[PDB]
């Protein structure tokens, strides 16, 4: 038979199983995503308005409630410019949040690019992207005033035609409502050629201030526990 | 400019390592007899993580082991009665190694936060609680080990390494020669030396108490992501991403065996040497760990068994027993 | 009789063969090439039991449909039916049991993922089993064996058609209305929840979610289908001997060959439906191919 | 040791023509995947082109798009880029990445300011 | 910029004075490390479950 010592140590292991359980029910309840973007993205703008410590901090948290469901978004702190080693640490994340500047024309093409690493990633690939094209009032101001020609950085834009499922929003001048369909078509085509089904993007038309997109993510979040719900019964 | 100076420094530097070079080491060792076929039974099966297990690290005793995995929590198994002994919980749940005193007394852990946070198992209220926490770098840490139950040195993804003094907790030795982020380093059986591996296709020799680089030895074409030392503490291997692990000679200076094989196309995760050294473990991200001889370069054994990318290898001290952690969050002991 | 009483048989073996080989093949994928132990692999491996369980007793059907007697004996025809209807039972709750979890696991992830693990999924299989015995048994017990010179049938007491028909409301009842609704209901709740977050989340670039959720209309659509063709005709037929003798002819024995057979056809097809075509074989496959 | 050689620029009048020629060493260059970048004056590092292993995968920035072509050679393991109607705001300084991990397709960090598998450029005007 | 070029030709200098050896010797010095605690090692050498408490 088992000694007092060995024992008194099943007993802790039963304790510490216990306590693990009691904090597996908790991780599961909760939902984890990761947000990423450019310097001029936006991020500070989208941590903050949560409606529900060191200089030197790697890695920030921000926790929400939403419909009773709980989200901590994961932000990239003091990190370099290499992200091709801490990102795989993000390969069980529900989503990635991934925010691009609509106005800015210069850098545009260089965030498809780092797109392209979110979504050709070898480790990324099993994990959804949400598409945020911040700042669509200065896209509007930019259209209107007429000053850059998007012609100069993206040629086809001179031979782009407005999609018949488009939804434009009363109000809107349709020189800005193409430009926004033609860089969403751009995203989606680099999305597309690489997915397979396996993962999807999710187009959401961000401004200056919106407190509703938090929600909608919720509803992403929603419909990809369904997609992660669907391949394991065996009916997707 | 002195660029050329650096050029023709190197050119002198490859002329001599060519010079020095007499033969290789599977021609000079290629009298003896291989080992054959090796094949290690499953003797414990881990189970009760969250998340995917990061790394892990093995006692002085070859009894209890600490396991980290990204769910925020420390796990301390024992191999022999599958037992849970502790379970610290972690402030930052995106931690990526741990690291175990040899007294068996003290804990750390690190991963994305800039901070190693150290904890102390020998509570005078039984209980785990947070001991020290040395926060200064500007990147990830990757791997750290301790020298002694007062210092530790860690490795960041700031392409700088630290050792931290316990009882002050301030760098006493700063490291920056690295150009790419260090992903892990081996310490020496004396403690006197240890190598580390970064991001820049290269690993460097440094010194604990000269605090200066010893030597370089690039020989990989990718990023390295582990380094393990041998047991006489005169050698190492290195694994990178381009599915060839290198061994490497402080002493020679030079490459000493490359290990490769043409189906295997995947990146080395994590690499560790028996007791003897004969054998050499490297986890792969094809599922699967193999198990080569590091005289003969031929696959002595595979490990299959893990659903997921294994993550960690670790060799006890007396070399009876090999714990392989993946990211099925289930940890395997082999022998 | 006619040279059918020779070809019904034998093609039987066959089908059965057909589908033991699919369950065997699944018993590999459930045993020794398994992608991650969950309840999901439980209840697999539970309905595959089942259906060999269930097959394997067609070639006593057949050895008794190709002779004029049966040889094996009034014990060995008691043990066979008991355990038909042990296996038909087994796999008609495990399927139900299947449903019921792929419906929680869909409509509430979080309040499901309290209770779905390998133990208690071992706690409902012995529960069905526990279950099937106690509806199988009780019944076969109670009703003697009407040899005469050497058949399989069942003995129903002095009010023969009487106890027959209540016999065969009772098997209908449990076998068809229960399951079936409970299929039904948890497939209509799983599609209402995923067309209302296809509508919801987002349309343009769902690559026409139409074509997302055809197919998990397209699975509902067939697995309805076949429970229905393969279930209700046999319980049919049986009501409407039971309530009118048929005459004798040579087509109403080939028709009471198809009827029999159409649920070893569910049987043989459950392997097909619910292995295979899931995504975890599906990608697991390509790992040694 | 890994080692990018670039040449092929020189004061070049607008609408000429220059081919770029970057040789590697000590690593398989038919076995990764190359990028071709820039960095203007007071600008940061600019994306230009990617090309695969076997050269089946083929792309360009929409700022070059139609005007550059970028080639390989694994008999020399030699990276071509033919550059045709140069325009003044192209003069910058080309570099050359090459993808960090092999058999793959991800382009991770090959516009980081500080990369090693990377050469030290030549002036283009 | 040129800082760092400097530190790198300097750590060139001190890398260059090491005194090394053949690879003949390195590659003895192994063999006989390897051979010398051969059958020190349990996975090297397999042992009876008697004395293995993994059994």
């Amino acid at each position: 038979t088992l000694s007092a010592e060995d024992k008194a140590a099943v007993e802790r292991s039963k304790m510490i199983e216990k306590q693990l359980q009691k904090d597996k029910q908790v991780y599961r309840a909760t939902h984890r995503l990761l947000l990423l973007g450019a310097d001029n993205s936006g991020k500070s703008t989208i941590v903050k308005q949560m409606r529900i410590r060191v200089k030197t901090s790697g890695i920030f948290e921000t926790k929400f409630q939403v419909d009773k469901v709980n989200f901590h978004m994961f932000d990239v702190g003091a990190q370099r410019d290499e992200r091709r080693k801490w990102i795989q640490c993000f390969n069980d994340v529900t989503a990635i949040i991934f925010v691009v500047d609509s106005s800015d024309y210069n850098r545009l093409q260089e965030a498809l690019n780092d797109f392209k690493s979110i979504w050709n990633n070898r480790w990324l690939r099993t994990i959804s992207v949400i598409l945020f094209l911040n700042k669509q009032d200065l896209l509007a101001e930019k259209v209107l005033a007429g000053k850059s020609k998007i012609e100069d950085y993206f040629p086809e834009f001179a031979r782009y035609t407005t999609p018949e499922d488009a939804t434009p929003e009363p109000g809107e001048d349709p020189r800005v409502t193409r430009a926004k369909y033609f860089i969403r078509d751009e995203f989606l085509r680099i999305s597309t050629a690489s997915g397979d089904g396996r993962h999807y993007c999710y187009p959401h038309f961000t401004c200056s201030v919106d407190t509703e997109n938090a929600r909608r993510i919720f509803n992403d979040v929603t419909d990809i526990i369904i997609k992660m719900n669907l391949r394991d019964c065996g009916l997707f | 400019q002195l660029r050329q100076e650096a050029e023709q420094l190197k050119n002198q530097i490859r002329d001599a390592r060519k010079a020095c070079a007499d033969a290789t080491l599977s021609q000079i060792t290629n009298n003896i007899d291989p080992v054959g076929r090796i094949q290690m039974r499953t003797r414990r099966t881990l189970r009760g993580h969250l998340a995917k297990i990061y790394a892990m690290h093995w006692g002085t005793d070859s009894r209890l082991l600490v396991s980290a995995s990204q769910d925020g929590k420390l796990i301390i198994w024992d191999s022999y009665t599958t037992n849970k002994v502790h379970a610290i919980p972690l402030r930052s749940s995106w931690v990526m190694t741990c690291a175990y005193a040899p007294s068996g007394n003290y804990v750390a852990c690190g991963g994305l936060d800039n901070i190693c946070s150290i904890y102390n198992l020998k509570t005078r209220e039984g209980n785990v609680r947070v001991s020290r926490e040395l926060a200064g770098h500007t990147g990830y840490l990757s791997c750290c080990r301790f020298l002694d139950d007062n210092q530790i040195v860690t490795s960041s993804g700031d392409t700088t390494c630290a050792l931290w003094d316990i009882e002050t907790g301030q760098q006493t030795t700063t490291f920056t020669g690295h150009t790419g982020d260090v992903m892990s380093l081996s310490l020496a059986p004396d403690t006197r030396l240890f190598v580390s591996g970064a991001c820049d296709a290269s690993a460097k020799l440094w010194d604990v108490r000269e605090g200066m680089c010893r030597q370089t030895f690039t020989g990989h074409e990718s990023d390295i992501n582990a380094i393990c030392f041998f047991p006489n503490g005169n050698a190492f291997a290195t694994g990178s991403d381009d599915a060839t692990c290198r061994l490497f000679d402080l002493r020679a200076d030079q490459e000493l065996m490359t290990y490769s094989h043409d189906n295997i196309i995947c990146g080395i995760t994590s690499v560790s040497f028996s007791k003897s050294g004969r054998l050499l473990l490297a986890g792969y991200d094809d599922f699967n760990c193999n198990v080569w001889d590091a005289l003969k370069a031929d696959r002595a054994g595979v490990l299959a068994g893990h659903d997921n990318r294994v993550s960690c290898l670790g060799v006890t001290d007396d070399g009876m027993a090999v714990a392989t952690g993946s990211w099925d969050s289930f940890l395997k002991i082999w022998n | 009789l006619a040279v059918s009483g020779v070809l019904i048989p034998l093609v039987y073996l066959v089908v059965c063969v057909v589908g033991l080989l699919g369950n065997s093949l699944v018993i590999y994928v459930v045993l020794r090439h398994t992608a991650s132990p969950s309840v999901t692999n439980v209840y697999i491996l539970n309905l595959a039991l089942a259906d060999e369980l269930f097959m394997l007793g067609l070639p006593f059907l057949a050895a008794q449909n190709a002779l004029s007697y049966w040889p094996f004996g009034s014990l060995m025809c008691r043990l066979v039916m008991a355990v038909d209807g042990i296996n038909q039972f087994t796999s008609i709750f495990c399927l139900t049991v299947m449903s019921v979890d792929r419906y929680l696991a869909v409509v509430h992830p979080t309040r499901s993922a309290r209770w779905r693990t390998a133990p208690v999924a071992r706690t409902v299989s012995a529960a069905v089993w526990v279950a099937s015995a106690v509806v199988v048994l009780p019944v076969v017990v109670f009703s003697g064996v009407p040899r005469g010179m050497s058949t399989c049938h069942m003995q129903w007491p002095e009010p023969a058609a009487a106890w027959r028909a209540g016999f065969i409301i009772y098997t209908a009842a449990l076998g068809f209305f229960g399951p079936l609704l409970v299929i039904c209901l948890c497939y209509l709740l799983i599609v209402v929840k995923v067309r209302s977050a296809g509508r919801r989340v987002w349309a343009p670039s769902c690559q026409r979610r139409r074509r997302s959720e055809r197919r998990v209309t397209r699975m509902v659509v067939a697995v309805v289908a076949l429970f229905v063709l393969c279930w209700m005709p046999f319980y049919v037929l049986n009501i409407v001997n039971v309530v009118c003798p048929l005459p004798e002819e040579p087509a109403f024995f080939g028709l009471y060959f198809l009827v029999v057979a159409l649920p070893y056809a569910n049987s043989c097809a459950n392997p097909i439906l619910y292995g295979f075509l899931s995504y975890r074989f599906k990608q697991g496959f390509r790992r040694v191919l | 040791q890994v080692q990018l050689q670039e040449s092929g620029g020189g004061l070049v009048q607008p609408g000429g023509s220059l081919r770029l020629s970057c040789a590697a060493s000590g690593f398989t260059f038919s076995n990764y995947k190359m990028n071709w970048v820039r960095q203007a004056p007071g600008k940061g590092l600019e994306w230009v082109s990617d090309i695969s292993q076997s050269g089946a995968s083929i792309s360009y920035t929409g700022s070059v798009k139609g005007r550059f072509t970028i080639s390989r050679d694994n008999a020399k393991n030699t990276l071509y880029l033919q550059m045709n109607s140069l325009k003044p705001e192209d003069t910058a300084v080309y570099y050359c990445a090459r993808c960090p991990a092999p058999f793959t397709r991800d382009c991770f960090d090959v516009t980081s300011t500080t990369y090693a598998y990377r050469g030290q450029g030549t002036q283009v005007t | 910029s040129i800082a760092q070029a400097r530190k790198l030709v300097e750590q060139l200098k001190m890398e260059a004075n090491i005194d090394r050896i053949k690879v003949s010797k390195a590659a003895a010095d192994l063999m006989a490390y390897c051979e010398a605690h051969a059958k020190e090692d349990p996975l090297l050498t397999p042992v009876p479950a008697s004395e293995n408490p993994f059994r």
